[PDB]
């Protein structure tokens, strides 16, 4: 549970896609995800009527190797995102700065 | 309602009552209106004061 | 030991001796000057005084070699405490900028004088960094995991400098520039906007290239830095959340009320555009009787 | 101030007039009677100068990084509203002497005027001030709410 949240981009799970990763009913993650509160090894929300466990922590789990990748994958998304931003804001403003 | 203590809304085609206790929008908005409100009177003064070049 | 140690605020004056001092020991091909600090210790802020060189020599060939001369150091401590008795010895200057191992070696000779762990302030004489011209580390020892024996290490402290009172007034009749920031006027802040973000965007391809080279040159995995980055992701806010609903709402605000003043700015231009004709009216009137009277006159 | 003795005998043979050659010289014309005297028939005064080489004054200029990390950190916004909210209200308080000021104000000679319509703590400039105040901040206060958001997703 606190494996598969982490991979994916999303940090919210369907009730339906927790159910697939567990390979158990969604009858039965309904009461495991409760217990995760309980633990705290996740801390989050439920909300039945959206279908969603929507976390707001994940717990320190070791890194490995392969994680890194994973990371480094998201930060270079976000470096090319600054980028655009400053592109964009040096020819605007560019008269008058100072 | 009328007085307004719980100030909500009642279903004659059902039979619901639901309840907001949400008090007041922006004060913002408000203040905004005083102010425009003292600008009108203003700019016709001006325009009174004005007139020497007529 | 102490580890209140918190802040380290640095005098204009500190930085003013320690590069002085660096040019007229000539010591250089980045032969080490080091030097003393004094001041006030074992306080939440650490308020470095002042410096004076040491005698010292560093050899390029083998960094183990090095002098520092002990009796200095205690010649000096009667006098200082004469000069002024808040001063105490806390340490030493380096010169840097590169943070050497040969560090934790003469920090256990300044480990004799001090009653605190000994403050390693890292005053960069080249300036390149224009932005953090010091660097404040503070010797530990900890327990380090793996199976490993206990390491000395220097864990970073916010070395940003406070300046004092009698310092301050002096620099400010100096200077009369806009500096790195002053936050002046709107042009003044506009600026920064820009240089800003251009600062973090700085920072964080550092840290893309970092986890490159954690598994392609094989750095010791750093574990802190991966915590840290945890915190980053957790904590990101997510988009399509109803709080980003709520924020544009704020915008919405902020966005009209600028209209509003922006429109009676318009009424104080618009009175001068008026007061401004009346005056003129009037000395039309002025300059024609000049004509006629001067006429008259003649 | 700056001095260095000029000595008694100097005062005696005249010698005075050799010593400020080459010199603009500088007088303190506060503080006399005495003092003066004996300052005038003692030192000489000369000009100060302050000298620092460009690597001093690159230190003297600088600041920090966490000095526009600290920039892009960004305040309670219900306490940016109240800043907004307030102004408006400000601004009213003046903007009905302001309305007085200008009902006539056509009368002969302008420093009557300055008492009679209260040209004096003048409330048309003491508008514009506010008004722009608040205005240069409210562009930086949208800016930088925009420029956060954008940049971290």
């Amino acid at each position: 549970l606190i494996e598969t949240v982490f991979v994916k981009n999303i940090r919210m799970l369907s009730f339906e896609d927790i159910s697939k990763a567990t390979h158990l009913p969604k009858d039965n993650v309904e009461h495991l995800v409760m217990r995760a509160i309980s633990l705290g090894l996740l801390k989050g929300s439920i909300d039945q009527v959206n279908e969603l466990v929507t976390i707001s922590w994940v717990q320190p789990r070791i890194i490995s190797g392969d994680q890194i990748t994973k990371m480094k994958d998201r930060l270079v998304e976000w470096n090319d995102q600054v980028e655009k931003l400053g592109k964009k804001m040096e020819a605007r403003g560019q008269s008058i700065w100072v | 309602i009328l007085d307004k203590i719980f100030y909500g809304v009642l279903d004659q085609g059902n039979g619901w009552l639901y309840v907001y206790e949400t008090p007041n929008q922006d004060a913002t908005y408000d203040s905004a209106l005083e102010l425009v409100g003292q600008l009108n009177k203003v700019v016709d003064q001006l325009f009174e004061k004005a007139s020497v070049l007529y | 030991m102490s580890l209140q140690h918190e802040k380290v605020t640095i005098a204009p004056l500190v930085l003013l001796s320690a590069l002085d001092h660096y040019e007229r020991t000539q010591t250089k091909e980045n032969k080490r000057c080091v030097g003393v600090i004094l001041g006030d210790a074992n306080s939440s802020t650490i308020r470095v005084t002042n410096s004076f060189a040491l005698p010292f020599e560093e050899d390029e060939k083998n960094s183990d070699v090095w002098f520092l001369d002990h009796n200095y150091i205690e010649n000096m401590n009667e006098m200082c405490k004469k000069i002024n008795a808040k001063e105490k010895l806390i340490g030493w200057y380096h010169s840097g900028p590169k943070l050497r191992a040969s560090d934790l070696k003469i920090n256990e000779l300044f480990k004799k004088y001090t009653q605190n762990n000994p403050l390693l302030l890292i005053v960069d004489v080249k300036q390149q960094g224009v932005g953090l011209p010091t660097d404040a580390y503070v010797a530990i020892e900890q327990v380090k995991d793996d199976g490993t024996s206990t390491e000395k290490t220097f864990l970073h402290l916010p070395c940003t400098i406070e300046a004092e009172e009698a310092e301050e007034i002096g620099v400010e009749h100096l200077l009369r520039d806009v500096r790195d920031q002053a936050a002046g006027g709107l042009s003044i802040r506009l600026t920064n906007q820009l240089k800003s973000l251009k600062g973090l965007q700085s920072k964080l391809k550092d840290v893309v290239e970092y986890l490159d080279k954690v598994i392609n040159k094989e750095l010791p995995i750093n574990h802190t830095i991966l915590g840290k980055l945890q915190d980053v992701f957790n904590l990101l806010p997510n988009l399509g959340t109803p709080d980003d609903d709520e924020i544009d709402v704020e915008n919405h605000d902020r966005i009209n009320i600028s209209n509003n003043l922006q429109k009676a700015l318009t009424v104080k231009t618009n009175d001068e555009l008026m007061v401004i004709y009346i005056s003129n009216l009037v000395r039309s009137i002025i300059a024609f009787d000049d004509l006629i009277e001067n006429k008259i006159q003649n | 101030d700056a001095f260095r003795l000029i000595d008694t005998g100097a005062l005696i043979n005249n010698l005075e007039p050799r010593q400020t050659t080459s010199n603009t010289g500088l007088l303190n014309k506060a503080n006399i009677q005495a003092l003066i005297h004996g300052l005038n028939r003692h030192y000489y005064s000369l000009n100060i100068d302050y000298h620092k080489t460009a690597k001093e004054t690159k230190m003297l200029m600088n600041l920090h990084k966490e000095q526009w990390q600290s920039g892009l950190k960004m305040y309670d916004y219900e306490e940016k509203e109240e800043s907004n909210l307030a102004a408006t209200k400000s601004m009213v308080k003046i903007a009905e002497q302001y309305s007085k000021r200008i009902e006539e104000e056509k009368e002969l000679t302008e420093e009557e005027l300055k008492t009679r319509y209260v040209g004096r703590q003048d409330p048309k400039k003491h508008l514009s001030e506010t008004a722009d105040e608040t205005l240069e901040n409210n562009i930086v206060s949208v800016l930088t709410a925009g420029v956060n958001s954008v940049a971290i997703k």
